[PDB]
Formats: structure tokens, sequence, C-alpha cells
RNA sequence: AGGGGCCAAGGGUGGGGGUGUUCACCCAUUAAAGGGGAACGUGAGCUGGGUUUAGACCGUCGUGAGACAGGUCGGAUGCUA
RNA sequence: GCAUGAAUGGCGUAACGAGGUCCCCGCUGUCCCCGGCCGGGGCCCGGCGAAACCUCUGCCUGGCGCGCAUGCCAGGGACC
RNA sequence: UAAGGUCCGGUGGAGCCGCCGGUAUCGCGGAUCCUGCCGGGAGUAGCAGCGUAGUCGGGUGAGAAUCCCGACCGCCGGAGGGGCCAGGGUUCCACGGCAAUGGUCGUCAGCCGUGGGUUAGUCGGUCCUAACCCCGCCCGUAACUCGGCGCGGGGGAAAGGGAAACGGGUUUAUAUUCCCGUACCGCGGGGGUAGGUGCGGCAACGCAAGCCCGGAGGGUGACGCCUCGGGGUAGGCGGACCGGCCGAUGAGGCCGGCUAAGCGUAUAAGCCCGGGGAGUGCCGUAAUGGCGAGAACCGGGUGAAAGCGCGAAUGGCCCCCCCGUUAGGGGGGUUCCGCCGAUCCCUGGGGCCCGUGAAAAGCCCUCCGGGAAUUCCGAUCCCCCGCGACCGUACCGAGAACCGACACAGGUGCCCCUGGGUGAGAAGCCUAAGGCGUGUCGGGGGAAACCCGGCCGAGGGAACUCGGCAAACUGGCCCCGUAACUUCGGGAGAAGGGGUGCCUGCGGGUGCGUAACCCGCAGGUCGCAGUGACUAGGGGGGCCCGACUGUUUAAUAAAAA
RNA sequence: CCCGAAACCGGUCGAUCUAGCCCGGGGCAGGGUGAAGUCCCUCAACCGAGGGAUGGAGGCCCGCUAGGGGUGCUGAUGUGCAGUUCGCUCCCGUGACCCCGGGCUAGGGGUGAAAGGCCAAUCGAGGCCGGAGAUAGCUGGUUCCCGCCGAAUCAUCCCG
RNA sequence: CCGAUAGCGAACUAGUACCGUGAGGGAAAGCUGAAAAGCACCCCGGGAGGGGGGUGAAAAGAGCCUGAAACCGGGCGGCG
RNA sequence: CGAGGCGCAGGCAGCCGUCGAACCGGGGAUUCCCGAAUGGGACCUCCCGCGGCUUAUGCCGCACUCCGGGGUUUAUCCCC
């Protein structure tokens, strides 16, 4: 099917996603340069997991 | 659908829809042929449906009206000899 | 098995290994119920030893 | 030195060397809490089944106290032939009665070794004990393999002799209906030999076609070194 | 910019179509690339700048002169053959065709009354039994023998 | 037509049959079918049959593991200057 | 029989084998003896762009020397 | 001497010396040192080898061989296409871009930025239980987060078992779920009537079921192997009619012509039932074979698929003639007859066996019936009111979303295995629906040497070499004929020899009436060659070893082991 | 002084690789040969003889069906496409066959049609961590300068 | 005592990124300036790129204090 | 403590605070799910047997294993 999530990986993988943005632009002229690069940022393909 | 394999439960008829789509559907097996087991013999009187159908369907099809339906009625024929020589004595 | 590793390797694909209930570490093995890191399923207690494993995570954390 | 062998595997109870439990087929009970003395017990041959890990054919009886259990199968019975336990069950084939209630010099098989255990001996495909004689005593009965052991007179026995005889008149034929075979019992096989088998694999035997030390074997030698002729007490064919 | 991939993507379940068959006109380029919607695609349609090509089929003259030349006979000498005797008629499924007739001529004539229940025995046996080549042959043996001649 | 000796390397000094064979044995030719050196010329050229891996068999030896320049089948030939 | 031999199996064997060895017929560039062709590389251009490894470097021959030298010694060749 | 000190200039823009006494994780050239940075190699190799693909106009943009549109030229054809399981995890979809990423460019994208999307009573999960597992308890152990038994309970298949649904429409993205239509599960009411808790028929048997808590029992759920035959229809193709099209001549060809799940009413070989009564004993099937424990033969009954109608004039195909910057539309007509040939699917026989081939949930029936019954009762019959606890659904699923660090020529399950031509064929080639030209770097030198794939070589016919290794040859099919040996089964497709095309005209078989195929025969005739292509065994003999088939050092040894 | 290896041992962690064992499913174009079994005709008193049919078995054949294996080319590659690949050729291809999912067996243990093979790029005893900065008579290295003196490479003993 | 190739694994986005089925393994990454005045206005450029002018001082102009060596371009001297 | 704050984190925007914030101390409220995880199983989710209460949804309290005491058909079964 699906396959076939969890409910649970599902809120995971949808965290994961969320560490997977890109800070925004206003944070960066409040830090006046800067802790940039997002450290996390996780790529699809690039990387895995967990599960 | 979601069975691939041509399992037991799975099995096909094409299907059409008009669209010209033409989908597989999944059948429900074909009956068999419940038995006397007083001795094996299929049974006038007594249907074949799929094992789920006969819930929804009709128990005239289920029996013949003759006691012990699950039986042949040659075969009760040797069960009310017995009865009867069994009252007697 | 030695080389012909590319050859080999389609499995792994199945899962045997997760975040885990107890530690949220990747090794809650579905299969045996048991997560390597933590011990959880198999024990009531966490897997801490004197090498260590854990340990070394939490003084690490200090 | 080697590696654990063959047969010490076998000891482990690991699953390539682990019955199936789930193919196979009831067990032989008499049952004796109904007893045997002040009887109350005829049956009905239910149907006849093949037991796979017997090797032999066994028989479902319905019994009239309303438990079911199997009773291996004797020659030349029908489905719908009674079968009676007691000792006031008729002195005829496939009727289960005690040792001292049957005869002298009449086949019997199934016979008990402990009263009420159920059969213990005498369950294989077309084989037979004889009673050779009886004394209140002691009942003395005639194995298969030619010898005599003393039981009990109030174990209970079957009249008659199992079925499934010729069972080793028709051979294996090939390599694939033996596996075939196996499958249905239980035989780690293919066995190949210890000779050419490592020194680490097994005791005796090299690298090529040739024995080490002698192949018989002590009767006090150790685990994983009891492989041969075990405790021969001759060998050959000759004088 | 300018997709328009998914634009024919969506045409072709529209129009229940190929993308492949799928005619965008060429005059019309920039009018397809303001076309957002199914709908726009839907207009598009009725204006004549999407278009289906036609589905084509295999012409069968070819097969048909052979087909009607084997029919009589024909393009079948020991130079066309490739299966081996059985292959072209299965040696089984012939004779499990030849003795049904050969039955069925003795149960029409069962009825007729022209063989008595006394032949019909012996020659119904005698097809199981192969001696009949068969529905002329087993008229002539009959014929031969008297009863069926009556 | 030889035997034996001197000068002389300019040129020539082969083809096949057995053998893994350098050597050697033989055949038919040939004028003659010479010898030796070059990492026992020549594997960042080939070939890889043999020698001396890991599989296996026989003989001998050895209690046994196991061995053999004894016999034997099989057993990879890297690199962009 | 340097140093065979009977279930540490002897002998023999139809059928069977991507097994070892030998012969024959057909066939055939394996060979005498190589040519031409074709397509992909090679080779040039444009864009793209690594590695192995790295004391140095225009030698050759002899002698010597750790006895198997571009560099010592003596000649010769020597424009990049 | 020197280890090292000191001064000037430039640079730099806050800390720093000397002496004396102390102290040490105290001085670096090497450690196939360790780490960090960097050059040559190079502007070289790779960006080729596998069935070798693009190209012209035009659109867009700063920039176009590789983005898009058309035309034109190809590959693919069980896959380079379609639907999916695992697995991945936003890769999906829109808009805006190109610094980076993509084996090259890039205006494209799977990258970057920013927004958005997966909706379920009737799909599956969930339930059952398997092989099996865990827990408590009992016990062991020095003891346990250890250990096996015996009890008792609980868990275990997103391809087993199993309640019920399809079609059409719509979205940028989702849909059997949202919508529309039609259908329906479970439970819970209500209102009627069969029902003095069913009437009526000798019988083989009739439906508008059988009041009821309870437990019991019994069938069906329910299972190994392979033929053959019987049915179903997905569907391939000729003829005829209706439109669309293409078009020397206006022919022939291409194309659209469809009907769902759910119902109602019908299924019928198996299998029972009456009548009758096995004469040299008869009869049947494709076949083995049945019969006096009921034949031959006549009437019945009885249980898979299938047809028609409902569903449905609809809807969905397909055209025509008008409205136009546009939007939103309108009116029309066709939407058909047969006969014929097939995978699979479902149903009987039958052959097999030193595998004799799990359970239960659930149904259906029956035994008993705790009680309620005549002011009655009950609702399997109708019809009708209400409701649906929970998770999942995107996309990919692959020679770029998986896994191999790589968008790796690898390799991992199913299903479409019956598209047309071919031909024994799920074969090759070609070709249709469908997909693509991103198996992602281009261009040039007629391109010489050399190297890989491959083509052809006179004469000679293994002289090569350890060795006919490599390669060649035979070749499909039909006919003839067929040795040694032999475990009589085989050897054997021995060997060797002949034939095979097209056309024109016949005959046979099966059937029904001239269908659908198949098997032969004669004449005429062309080529070098008729399996002309593709497909497609070289043969023969002695000897050694091992019986064979299988297995073996997954990855230098497949063998005699 | 510093570095340097093959081990050994203790406690742990793997059967998503792979091996076998078990449950429950699935896959495999087409073609050949033709057994038992059964039938008939003609000819014979019988013994049998000749012919033809029907049926359909196989750890069976052919086969580049799918799928499994991997013989030769010692070819192509050999800083690969690839840390085990490619094409032709070749073996198997209804089976002692292949395959999916579940489930079992763990390190002197398992498993093995048994090669010392295999048990997750690691196997004549896996991996991880600890003992552990093991210890080596053995290789390599051991860094500022200057001044002064300046060797022995012999003997006895020693599992040396 | 050490002072960012050092000292705690880790002066920080650390037990992170990442590796490994898992047990377990595991980095690198500090400095503007007095004030952010963190680049307006003007010229140029397809241009988010880049150059001139604009700060006490830009070898203080955005991992921005200093700013070595290897090494790379150009230029000067010399050789060629 | 007391006159600015709104964590690291200098942005833009807006906000709050003398009825005294930010901050510091003490006390209190809320404190998901999993977890010894205790009703049962699980791949961090799901199902379920009672009892209280609101008309219903809602909501509140509970049933693994010892010891101590009860209840009763003394089912060893259930309750504090």
């Amino acid at each position: 099917m699906a396959r076939n999530k969890p409910l649970a990986k599902k809120l995971r993988l949808a965290k994961a996603l969320k560490q997977n943005r890109r800070v925004p632009v206003w944070v960066i002229v409040k830090t006046n340069r800067r802790v940039l690069t997002h450290p996390k940022r996780r790529y699809w393909r690039r990387t895995k997991l967990k599960e | 659908m979601k069975p691939m394999y041509r399992s037991r439960s799975w099995r096909r008829k094409y299907v059409r829809t008009p669209g010209g789509r033409v989908v597989i559907h999944f059948e429900r097996k074909k009956p068999k042929i419940a038995h006397c087991a007083m001795c094996g013999r299929p049974l006038n009187g007594i249907p074949r449906g799929r094992p789920v159908e006969m819930r929804k369907l009709p128990k005239t099809k289920k029996r013949p009206e003759r006691p012990m339906p699950h039986l042949c009625p040659r075969c009760m024929r040797k069960v009310m000899k017995e009865q009867i020589r069994a009252q007697l004595s | 098995m030695g080389s012909g590793t590319a050859t080999f390797g389609k499995r792994n694909s199945t899962p045997t290994h997760i975040r885990c209930r107890r530690c949220g570490r990747v090794s809650y093995n579905v299969k045996k119920g048991y997560c390597a890191a933590c011990g959880f399923g198999r024990s009531r207690r966490l897997r801490k030893y004197r090498w260590s494993k854990k340990w070394k995570k939490k003084k690490n954390a200090h | 030195m080697g590696k654990s062998l063959i047969q010490q595997r076998r000891g482990k109870g690991s699953p390539t060397f682990k019955s199936p439990s789930h193919r196979f087929r009831g067990a032989v009970k008499y049952i004796p809490l109904n007893y045997t003395q002040e009887k109350t017990l005829r049956g009905v041959v239910e149907e006849i089944m093949h037991d796979p890990g017997r090797t032999a054919p066994v028989a479902r009886v319905k019994f009239e106290n309303g438990i079911e259990k199997l009773i291996i199968a004797p020659e030349g019975l029908l489905v719908g032939q009674e079968i009676y336990i007691g000792p006031d069950a008729p002195i005829a084939v496939g009727n289960t009665l005690p040792l001292a209630k049957i005869p002298e010099g009449t086949y019997v098989y199934n016979i008990e070794g402990i009263p009420g255990d159920g059969g213990k001996y005498v369950r294989a495909g077309g084989t037979y004990a004889l009673v050779v004689s009886r004394e209140p005593d002691k009942v003395i009965v005639q194995l298969p393999s030619g010898e005599l052991k003393a039981f009990n007179p109030m174990c209970r026995a079957t009249i008659g002799v199992v079925a499934g005889g010729g069972r080793l008149e028709k051979p294996l034929v090939k390599a694939g209906k033996a596996y075939y075979k196996y499958k249905a019992r239980n035989k780690f096989w293919p066995t190949p030999r210890g000779v050419k088998m490592n020194a680490v694999n097994h005791p005796f035997g090299g690298k090529e076609h040739h024995p080490g030390k002698p192949t018989t074997t002590s009767r006090r030698a150790p685990p994983g070194r009891k492989v041969g002729h075990i405790a021969a007490r001759r060998t050959g064919r000759r004088k | 910019m300018n997709t328009l991939k998914m634009q024919r993507r969506i045409a072709a379940e529209i129009l229940k179509c190929g993308e492949n068959r799928i005619w965008i006109d060429p005059e019309r380029i920039d009018d397809v690339a303001s076309a957002i919607t199914r709908e726009d695609i839907k207009r598009l349609i009725k204006e004549g700048v999407i278009k289906k090509k036609p589905i084509k089929g295999q012409s069968r003259y070819r097969a048909k002169i052979r087909h009607e030349q084997k029919k009589k006979g024909r393009h079948r000498g020991p130079g066309s053959r490739k299966g081996k005797k059985t292959a072209r008629m299965g040696k089984k499924e012939l004779w499990i065709k030849t003795i049904r007739a050969l039955r069925k001529e003795l149960r029409k004539l069962k009825a007729q009354k022209k063989i008595d229940r006394k032949t019909y025995r012996m020659l119904y046996i005698r097809a199981k039994g192969g001696q009949f080549k068969n529905k002329h042959q087993l008229y002539l043996f009959l014929e031969e023998h008297g009863l069926l001649k009556k």
C-alpha cells in the first residue's frame, strides 16, 4: 500500500521535515552576522533517518 | 487491488468500466460441496454458496425438510430403522 | 560472502531497529522486541556497563 | 581441538534436529481412570488415517463415554468395527484385554509395561509380539527382537498384528523420494562420512580416505568420541 | 517558468488519451501557456487548439490473403512447416475429436432403428478400439456386415 | 667423395612428429640445416603448458595429524608514462 | 608390481557428464601470410575535469664501486 | 667559533623586556610519523564500449546541441510501458530562480526560496489463529537484566483464514473515500401480516422461516501433488450497416459504435428421487470404467460461473451546425447486426504416493429449553427511523526517488504472460495502445598507426599450439533409414541420403452447411540459394574417472570431490 | 624515552548477509519421447503371432520463457559500470527446483550434499567493549651548541 | 598548569554532523569597529557577481585582530 | 531589587510594567505520550471489565505481586 506509516512515525518524519527548513532572514538581522548553516539540514536522499 | 499475487481469496474477474478502464476485481472462491459425512455424498437440497453469502441468504437453501438436513435421506434411511428398533426393545 | 557486495545487498530493505520508546536511540529491534542501546524489552533496567556505553553519553552530557 | 560433533548437536533440541509436532498425529492412550476391572467401554472406528512420524497407519476411535483417542491400527480393520477395552472384551482381533485374559500362543501388540500407561511397547508397522508362556505370577512375552521380557499380567494389550507391514519390503528408490520421507519424519540428512571430514570436524579420518584410529569404541568412552561401532562385542562375518 | 509539462498530463486525463497524441497548435503556444486549468484546456479543446492524434491499427490484408490460401490447402507444403507433426494438431486432441462422432454416429443410428441393440455393442466398442478411420470407414465396415445397410 | 688443419661473422644456418621441455630422439628436405652470451635475453609484450598455494585421487611412509622435487586432473597474470 | 589387490572394497559396467587424455570425417584466417572493410575509441576542438606517485636531472659506453651506475674516472655525442 | 643576541625600514596597533633564583606536557630533519594546507601530474585520463538518435522550423530568455510546441527520424514491445509490496520520506504540487547540485550547458529539475496537498461504516489495518513467542506462577542457579519443563493467561501473517460497493464526475496536487447515482453492513427501534409459537402437497417436494435466555452437539469454515475433459468470457479477427478520415482510380484501409459492482429472475455437471427391471450380460467416456448395495432406459428433484431486465432514454464514446477579443454556452444526429477463433477463471472424473497432507473466529442446522404465552406472543417476510469509536491513503516503486558512499551496465516479490504480423512460442524482428529520445557532454578528422566489437578472404585444409583454444560447420521441419553396446528401459534426434518457395486447381478431417482451421495431392514457374531473413545439434570412434539427476571452495579449483 | 603485531581472556551484540530447520503463500513459453494401465482386429484348438488405438509416467530430453547457476573465451575490465561486473558461449529450467513474508538455532557455539566453507565489504574460531599504555631479546625514531678525553666488536658463564 | 593542530569528547550549531543492522563509534567549527555608522546617495555592470567615491584608520568592508610558509600571477635586477 | 524588559539572538513589528515587571528566594496551579509502567499487547500507539456522576457527549475513581485485616455459594472467587 501506502506503506504504511504508523501515526507516530509520521509525527517523527514531520518533525525531521520541520528541522529541514532554512532559518529566516530576520533572525539573521537580529543576530547581525551570525549563527547560520542551519546545521541540521537533512536531505531526503542524502541522509537517513531514524526509524 | 492491494493483493497482487494470485492467492486463493484473490482470483480475478475482468471488470469493465465503460470508461474503458478495464480493472481487475477479486472474486470470492466458488463453492465446495457440503457432505453427508455419515456416508460421503454431496447432499441434495443443500446449497452451494460461498461461506460468507450463506449469512445473508436464506436458510431453505441451507436445509431439506426431513430431520438431520446434514445427512442424506438414505443414510437417514438407516437411522430411523434403528430408532424404532430401539424404542421397541 | 566475501566480495560481490553490490550484487548481494538487497536486504537491508527490511528494518529491525528503531527510536525507542524508552531511550529514544536507534535500536529498538522490532523483531526481538529488545533495544540494543537501552535494554528496554529485555530488562526493567537500562543497559549500563563498566566499559561503558550509556555512561559515556551521560558523562559527556555533564 | 575440534568442534562438537553431528550427534552432539542433536541433543540440544535445536530445530534442524527437532521433530515436527504439528504435522504429526496422536499417541496411543488406553486410559486407566475407567479401569480395566468394572469395564464399561466399547468404541467405534471413527476414521483411519496415516500418522507421518510413525511411518504406519493409525485409527481414530470414538469411545462411548465420550472421549476421542487414537489407538494404533490392527490389520484387517473396517471403519465401523467395534473395538472393546476391558477383560470382558471379546477375545478377537483389535479387541483389548489384559495379558492373563489373552490366550497363550496368540499374537498380540501394544503391550503395557506399567499397568495403565497406554502402550509403550509394540507400536510399529507389521511387527508383533508372541505370548510364549503365561503364569499368574508373571507373563513372559517375546518381543520383535527375539528377546523375552517379563511383564506384569495386568498389562493391557490388543489381539492381532499392527497394519502397514511390507514397509521395508519396498525400497526407497532414489535420493529424492528419500528426501521426501525424512521431511515427513525427522532424520538429519544428507549424512556424509567422517573419513574425508577434516581432523577438526570428526575424531577419525583426515583429508583423504582412510580411518585415523580404530572405529571400535569403549563403553566408558567420552561424549563426542563415541562414534563408530559402539561397544562392539564382535564385528565382521567370519571366524 | 512556462510549464507546460503538467498541462499535457492534465489534458491527457480530460481527453482520456495519451500524452504523445496531444497536438498543441504552434501558432497558439502563448495561449496554452496561459492555460493553468483543465477548464482552460477544455476551452482550448473546443477552439481546436488542443487535439488528439488518431490511434492506428495494423493492416490485416497480408494476413487475410494468407489465411484464405491456408484455408484453401495452400502455403503449407512441407517447406512452410515449422513445428513437428502433432504440434499443428494434437494427437490426443484429434482422437479426442475422432471418437466422439463415431459414437454420435452410432447414437443417431440407435434412435433411427437401423442397427439393433445387437450390432451397436460390437461397433461402439470397436470405435474405442480404433478400427475406424472414421466416418466413411464405419459406414463401409457396417455396410459390409449387412446390418447398417438394412 | 672424405679426414685433418688455416683465414674468415659479410650473409645463411629451415620445416615438421613426440615431450611442459631449454637438451635430446626421429622423418623428409637442405648448401648447411654450427654453438654460446644479452635480468639461465625477452611477463610495466604475449602465452601460462610445466615448477612450488589453497580442491582431489593413487602408491609409499606414518598410531595419528600429516608428508612427498613420487605419479596425477584443476587451479587469476594488475598500472592512464 | 622400485612401492597392486578385494566394503582403508577388487574387477567390470549399459545409460549419463560445461570432467581427464587420444583418433577420424566434415569444416574452418589457428597457420603458410596477411589485406581490406565497418562501427565505437584513438587523434583535434569546445565545455567539464581527476589519479597513481613525486630528492633531481639532456645521455651513452667502459672501468670502478655493496661485486647488476645518468651523477665517481676516462672518452664520445649534445641548441630548446 | 656557535647555539643565539642586538640595531634599522616597511608592516602591525596592545602589551613587553633585562638581571638574579627557580621549574618544566623545554629546543625538532627523518619515525611506510600524526594532522592541516598546497603544487606538478593536466588542462591529461574519464565524460566511449551494453541495440550506435536525434533533426528543422518556431516559442522563451541576458545567455539555448541537450527547456517547450509542431513536423520529421527512431528504440522499447513481460519492457526503457501500466498497477503495486517492502523500503524511502516530501522526493509530490504550484510560483520565483540558478550561487551550488545534476558524469557537460541549463532558461529545466528531484537543487535553492516560498506557499500547499494524503479526507473512508462498506479498501486494508485492526479480529483469528499458525510455525512460534512472552508473562505470572511452580523450579533451578551463589545469583541474575540467566535457564529448560509443567500450569494459567496473553501475543503472533498490511500476500494464510476473514462481513459488506461499484460506476461516473471533480481537484494544481487527493479520492471505490469529496460530489452524483445506484447499492449495502453491523447494532438499536417502529408499524403491519404468515405465526392456536408456520400453513399447504401420496411422493420425489413448496417459502412470506425457526417464540426464547442458556449451554451442548453436528456440518461448512479447512489446506499435498499433476493431466485430461466440461462450462464462463476478457478478447484478438472477416462480413454487413452508421458517421469521422485518408485518398492514383475512387478504390482499399484506418477509426468510434460502451455497459459496472448491488439486485430480481434464471444456473447445472456432479448429486438424490419415483417408474422399470440386468436377454450371447448390457452401456458409456477423451479416458480409466459402472452396474443386480437398482442396469440399459423414461419422468422428476437438487447446489459454480453464465443470460436478460433493473442499474440505464441516463451516463460515457463519436460526430454536425451555430453563438466569440472574451466568458458562459445552444440546438442537433450516431452511439450498431451477426457467425467465428483463443489466457485464465470454475467444475467433474482420473493418475500419484514408505510428505497422507494446521486452528479458530464466524455462519447454517439441531438438542434442549431458564421463562413469556391467547387481553397473547414473536419479527428469519416487508417497509421504514437513527448511528459508524481508532490508524493508514501523497509520490516513487526504478539502467535518476529502494539498496550498493555514486542518478553504479549490478541486483529485490507480484500482476499485465491472450495486442497485431510471425512462428511450436510469454522466442526473434517489425509494428499497435502506451512511454521515451536525460540508459544525459557536444562537434570535427572519410578517421592514418594502434585497441574493442564485428564482416569478408584465393590456394591449401590444424602445417599453429600443451591442446582444433578461439572460431567454423551443421541447423528449423518433413520423409527415408538407423550400428556397436544393452541394466532391454535405452542407445537414438545414431549415423547417412532426400525434400521444403510462389502460383493455379483439387481432395481429406471436424463441423455446420461453406463458418473457423488443419492435413495432404497435381500442374505450372523463378532464383546462385525456398528453415533464403531471424530462429536454428557439427558428427563418428577408443580410453580414464565417477553410476545418474543433484551439491561443492557465495568471491582464482564445478572436478575425478 | 616514544611508537610499533599477531594473540589471549572476560562481558556483551548480530541469522535484514548467509546456512539449514519450520509455517504459510507464489513462480515456471513451447515442444518431444512414451512406460504401466485399458481396448480392438486379423490369424491359431491352445500356445502365441501381426497391426493399430487409447492413456499418460519421469529427481526425463530439447529450450538464451521467466527464473537459478556460471563452463570456455584464461576474451572485455582490471586507478572498473562493478571492492567480484559485461557479452558470446554454456548448465538447469515440474524439480533433491526457485521464490516471499513470518519464525528457530550464536562464537570452541551454530550450521555444513563437509570446501576448514558460511555465520552483515571482518572466519583454520565473527564483531563490540573492557583487561590494555599486553609484552616482544625484535624494526623505525629519539630533537640546542661548544670544549676535553676517547673505545671495544674479546673472554667466561648462560634452554645461550 | 594549558591556551584553541593545546587543554576536557567537546571555549561553538556536541555527545551535534556523520558512520555502523546493532552493540558501539564520533569530528571540525573562537576575535569587525569607538559606534553598526552592517554599506545610503552617485557612476558602471544582464547581473543576487564584480570595480571607483563614500571609515579616525577598510592589509578594520562581512569567520572582517594580526595575516607566515609551501604556492600562484605580475614586475625589477641578473642569467638565458 | 527595584525602573525597563520581551532567554542564547544587536532584526522588524508590536507589546507589558507603580493595582511595582524583567530578575532573585520560598510556596502553590498546570505538568502530553512512552518509561519501574501495574489491566493487556505494541514498531513511543491502541483496546477493554467494573463503579461514581451530568439527560447524553463530556468527566471522576478503579482490576498485575507481597504482608495485614474482612466478605462469602468460603466459588480462595472480592474488599479495606
